[PDB]
RNA sequence: ACGUUUCCGACCCGUCUUGAAACACGGAUUGCGGAGUGCUUGUCUACUGCGAGUCAAAGGGUGUUAAAACCUUGCGGCGAA
RNA sequence: ACCAUCUAGUAGCUGGUUCCUUCCGAAGUUUCCCUCAGGAUAGCUGGAUCUCAGGCAGUUAUAUUCGGUAAAGCUAAUGAUU
RNA sequence: ACUGAUUUCUGCCCAGUGCUCUGAAUGUUAAAUCGUAGUAAUUCGAGUAAGCGCGGGUAAACGGCGGGAGUAACUAUGACUC
RNA sequence: GACAUUGUGAAGAGUCAGACUCU
RNA sequence: CUCCUCGAAGACAGUGUCAAGCGGGGAGUUUGACUGGGGCGGUACAUCUAUCAAAUCGUAACGUAGGUGUCCUAAGGCGAGCUCAGAGAGGACGGAAACCUCUCGUAGAGCAAAAGGGCAAAAGCUUGCUUGAUCUUGACUUUCAGUACGAGUACAGACCGCGAAAGCGUGGCCUAUCGAUCCUUUUAAUCCUGAUUGUUUCAGGUAAGAGGUGUCAGAAAAGUUACCACAGGGAUAACUGGCUUGUGGCAGCCAAGCGUCCAUAGCGACGUUGCUUUUUGAUCCUUCGAUGUCGGCUCUUCCUAUCAUUGCGAAGCAGAAUUCGCCAAGCGUUGGAUUGUUCACCCACUAAUAGGGAACGUGAGCUGGGUUUAGACCGUCGUGAGACAGGUUAGUUUUACCCUACUG
RNA sequence: GCCUCGAUAGCUCAGUUGGGAGAGCGUACGACUGAAGAUCGUAAGGUCACCAGUUCGAUCCUGGUUCGGGGCACCA
RNA sequence: GCCUCGAUAGCUCAGUUGGGAGAGCGUACGACUGAAGAUCGUAAGGUCACCAGUUCGAUCCUGGUUCGGGGCACCA
RNA sequence: UUUUUUUUUU
């Protein structure tokens, strides 16, 4: 027989990700001195919506 | 099929004359695996090529050929007499009586 | 498509086409086949016959 | 697919495969425990 | 004599087939091309030479009408158990 | 899928297989084969001739044999049966 | 993966085949390893994992979901019984 | 599963006669 | 100050090699033959008996009735003795049947088994002893190609058994009861070889058996295709035609009876003789490099085995009416509901609502409802792909300008 | 039409190589009960479907016959 | 239409080489009871659908008529 | 532990 489905998706052609307009990806700040002894503080500027 | 356990037959060997041999059923030896047939065999069926040689698969015999292996009891020399097919064998059994209530 | 389809029909006029060859008048010199100490015998009574 | 074909619309064989078929034929229920509702809490 | 006319005879070829003029298939017409070969190995037969021998190989020597022809084998093939 | 090559792929199957006279002239049968549209095998057939110059014949006669079919029988066995 | 808006429902079967869950389980198990005999090739024996076999679960997994007799105060039928 | 990559220490158990085996 | 960038795991994982398990995800291949088409069924495939079989032998069919893959230390060999099946007549319990006795008894019994032969001081029954069911080679018969296996025959050489002996005995009274090459295994020789010399293992040889091929002269082998393909086949099926006519249809002969009485007005049983090819079968002759395969519509012509009409004869013919028959196809033999339907059935009219043929007339005349590809649904079947003269829905209908015929 | 399968008390079902015919309900008898039913104690019961054969003896083993039941019955 | 099957008492069913028409329900009467119901016993219920034939003898066997019941019946 | 019924009128 030929291929299925689900065996066509690992070659990542037509089923690879629409992130043309994705807004970045979600992650906290790389782990550093200030995190690990203290704390610093961020301004929430936006709240935005990723597709 | 009845047969005696004891034979007065003649003797190949050094007797050349009827002498008693003791009579039992040849057996198949075991296999040995330096036998140039079974060495030729094992080099044939390692690698890639799977089966190569046929395997039987349609028996139609449902018995055999009962070999009798009788020794002299004067050289030890051993003769090897067939008998035909026969379901049921055994040696030295029970012989037969006549005239007897069952 | 029956095939077997057994006759007898054209086979003596091919047998005798070459004529029916009857046996040779020697075979009955041969002395084959015949008792081996009765051949025995013979052959010590024509090894022994003085020829003159 | 596994379950293509026939004169009826079916699988045919058991939906739930072993978790180490190989690729094309893992389609299904995919090293199930179990099947059917379930009835109670899981 | 491939003209005409009379009398008698006269179904279209090739093919497979038990059986073809066949309501079996190929064939509209003409030209040209078109199919049991080569080689290796056997065997038998015919012819030729020599004959318990026969043929000699690769090679060598010579040959300028020099890829030929001519000469040449302790040894090799077949044969002689 | 398409392109070139292996590739003149193999075919127990279909089609074709090209001059003239003369002489001889069949078989569709036996056995074995995953055999039944095919082979091998014997038979039938042609050719080459060779050895000789009376023993043979799809025919009769004489002599001697073989057989259990037609007819006959069941008032002879077996089996029916008025 | 199956089913296929909404509404109302989705009964019984885990024996078969699957899938899955534990493993004390010497039941069955390869290579390697270890031991015995031998002068050696080699022979014999012990181990020997996963799997399988045993046990449990699961059908909105694949699927499946019976017969024969008698019987009621007209007959008929059969709630009922075997 | 075995062997190699694969090193350095402890505790237990078992073999031996300071080594080995495992956990 | 510290040559760990900061965390996690850490000699486990991962990687390399080998071993075992799973592995239609994938690859390759197979999926017997015969056969009154194939499939299903069967085995007529190796094989024995009686018949067919036509008086030597031989002789076919999926001809007829059966049998074979075993069984036997005796059911083999041999010596001796005896006679069987059955009948009659007798004998306590004893009866139709237990056991004893006498007469008769050609085999009417038995001999492992199928059938057929054969057999009476035996080939049967009882009993003694035994292992010739042993070792060796040739010849021959059967099948036959005059190959092989299997089976068998008659001898020869050895060693034996039984018998007083002559004699008999190489398995079963005879006709079936079975197996190549390669490989494995066993037995045999105080055997041969392992080629650098030897010894011992080991391995290989020569001879004889066993392990098996039942498709039985002997491949190692599951399906589906309606998505299908190729080489062919009229050697072979489905439609027409041909032979046949069982079946279908139609018509006669005799009269037992029916018909109030009366066999024949009208019928006619039990029997029996025919005809037809508008039924369905049987066959496989033609066609598979194709004869467009149902029905309806349309349109001709033909046959009558005559429904109506013309002319008549007979009645269980006193007349609407009705029945039988004769000469007679000139002329008619309709409108509709349901169904693709041919048929069928009903409504209505009618003089009547007769039956048939022409490639089951008629598709380069139509239509395409059915059948009859590919899509799809259901039920049953199948593990599945898929199957189903089971149901359902949708599914391309090509060309005449040639010859003839016909019309002008 | 082909291929199988079965036939056993009144009903429904076992059974052995071949030497027994069973089980439940039903039927009959006695008891308990005022009486029936339940319960207790007993008894009798089958065409082993029909035949022929095989062996010492067959419901059984083999063959045929009768009845019933199941499956197949497809291209075009 | 064809293969068939069957027709038995008011109703429902047995039955035979072919040599008797049985059983139940239903009907009438008797027993029982204070009287009934139920239960028992008796009496009972028939041209064996009709006709013809074959037989020494037919309900049964053969043929026909009526009544019904089960099946079979283009085509591609 | 188990323990169901009792025709009509009078
Ligand atoms: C005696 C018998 C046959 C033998 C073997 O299979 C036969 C051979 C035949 C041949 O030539 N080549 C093969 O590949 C097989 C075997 O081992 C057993 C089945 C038993």
């Amino acid at each position: 027989g030929r291929r299925i489905r689900i065996q066509r998706k690992g070659a990542g052609g037509i089923f690879k990700s629409h992130n043309k307009h994705r807004k970045g990806a979600s992650k906290l700040r790389p782990l550093d001195y200030a995190e690990r002894h203290g704390y610093i503080k961020g301004l929430v500027k936006d709240i935005i919506h990723d597709p | 099929v009845n047969v005696p356990k004891a034979r007065r037959t003649f003797c190949d060997g050094k007797c050349r004359k009827h002498t008693n041999h003791k009579v039992t059923q040849y057996k198949k030896g075991k296999e040995s695996k330096f036998a140039q047939g079974r060495r030729r065999y094992d080099r044939k069926q390692s690698g890639f090529g799977g089966q190569t040689k046929p395997i039987f698969r349609k028996k139609a015999k449902t018995t055999k050929k009962i070999v009798l292996r009788m020794e002299c009891t004067e050289c030890k020399h051993k003769k090897q007499l067939p008998i035909k097919r026969c379901k049921h064998f055994e040696l030295g059994g029970q012989k037969k009586s006549r005239g007897q209530v069952i | 498509a029956k095939s077997k389809n057994h006759t007898n029909h054209n086979q003596n006029k091919k047998a005798h086409r070459n004529g029916i060859t009857k046996p040779k008048k020697h075979i009955f010199l041969s002395m084959k086949g015949v008792d081996a100490k009765f051949i025995k015998n013979l052959r010590f009574s024509r090894k022994n016959n003085k020829r003159q | 697919h596994p379950h293509g074909g026939g004169n009826h619309q079916h699988i045919g064989h058991p939906s739930t495969v072993r978790r180490d078929a190989s690729a094309g034929k893992k389609v299904g229920l995919i090293a199930a425990r179990r099947t059917g509702r379930i009835r109670g809490g899981k």
